[PDB]
């Protein structure tokens, strides 16, 4: 019943996508401090690392 | 036709019954212009 | 004369406990009589 421009669609899109980059920095940033406060050790390792 | 007949008080007959729903859940109301109404839900799952 | 008043009472206002679960074929200790009370409570027409 109300539509916009897909420009303030790509807006729309983009503080999404913000929102989820922000979001995926948040969780991956506990891996570590789980590992050390699960085990005194951690691991770095993945892909394109 | 001498019947003197003297009317008291009478009862109602109500009902237990309260929404207790739309008075909890339901409380926003949204009237319609359309015939359909979609309802959409964003899954969001980062990785 | 007799003059009998029918008051406006409903027969289910009217309970009997005859049954087999009246409250003597009950155990005393595990058994709460209240459900029976909410079970007869709810044709109240009002506040008991």
């Amino acid at each position: 019943q109300n539509l916009a421009d897909p420009a303030y669609r790509r807006r729309r899109i983009i503080m999404q996508n913000m929102r989820d980059e922000e979001l995926a920095i948040a969780q991956v940033e506990e891996m570590q401090a789980v590992s050390a406060v699960l085990k005194g050790k951690y691991t770095m390792t993945g892909e394109a690392f | 036709m001498y019947t003197t007949a003297q009317l008291l008080a009478a009862n109602e007959q109500k009902f237990k019954f309260d929404p207790l729903f739309l008075r909890l859940f339901f409380r926003e109301s949204y009237p319609f212009t359309t015939e359909k109404v979609y309802l959409s839900q964003i899954p969001g799952l980062v990785n | 004369d007799p003059v009998e008043v029918d008051m406006g009472r409903s027969e289910e206002n009217n309970i009997t406990q005859s049954g087999g679960t009246e409250w003597s074929k009950r155990d005393k200790s595990t058994y709460d009589p209240t459900d029976d009370i909410e079970a007869y409570a709810l044709n109240a027409s009002g506040v008991v």
